[PDB]
């Protein structure tokens, strides 16, 4: 039992570590997802140009 | 000599009693699986 509380100690610090791998996935998603929303609105403003022509 | 009689006879009877009440085997099987479980992982933020 103490063995494993051990070991169940080391897995809880590794789930912190990979909690500080969840905020950097959040931030990285959060610029996917603006720089998305760029990619539709350069899309919206060329199919109105072609819509022009 | 009923007197002495019945006052040895008790504290005897006593002395028989309080020699019961320290015949017993301490068992230590106290197991610690709990902790097992008492440990919770740092939750996060969602």
């Amino acid at each position: 039992g103490f063995e494993e509380a051990i070991t169940l100690e080391e897995r809880a610090q590794k789930s912190a570590e990979a909690q500080i791998m969840l905020f950097q996935a959040k931030r990285e998603n959060v610029q996917f997802q603006l720089e998305a929303a760029y990619r539709a609105r350069l899309h919206h403003v060329n199919n109105e140009i072609k819509k022009r022509l | 000599p009923w007197i002495m009689v019945f006052l040895v006879s008790m504290a005897l009877l006593w002395a028989i009693m309080t020699m019961v009440f320290f015949l017993y085997q301490p068992r230590s099987v106290s197991s610690a699986k709990g902790f097992s479980d008492r440990t919770v992982y740092l939750n996060w933020k969602w």
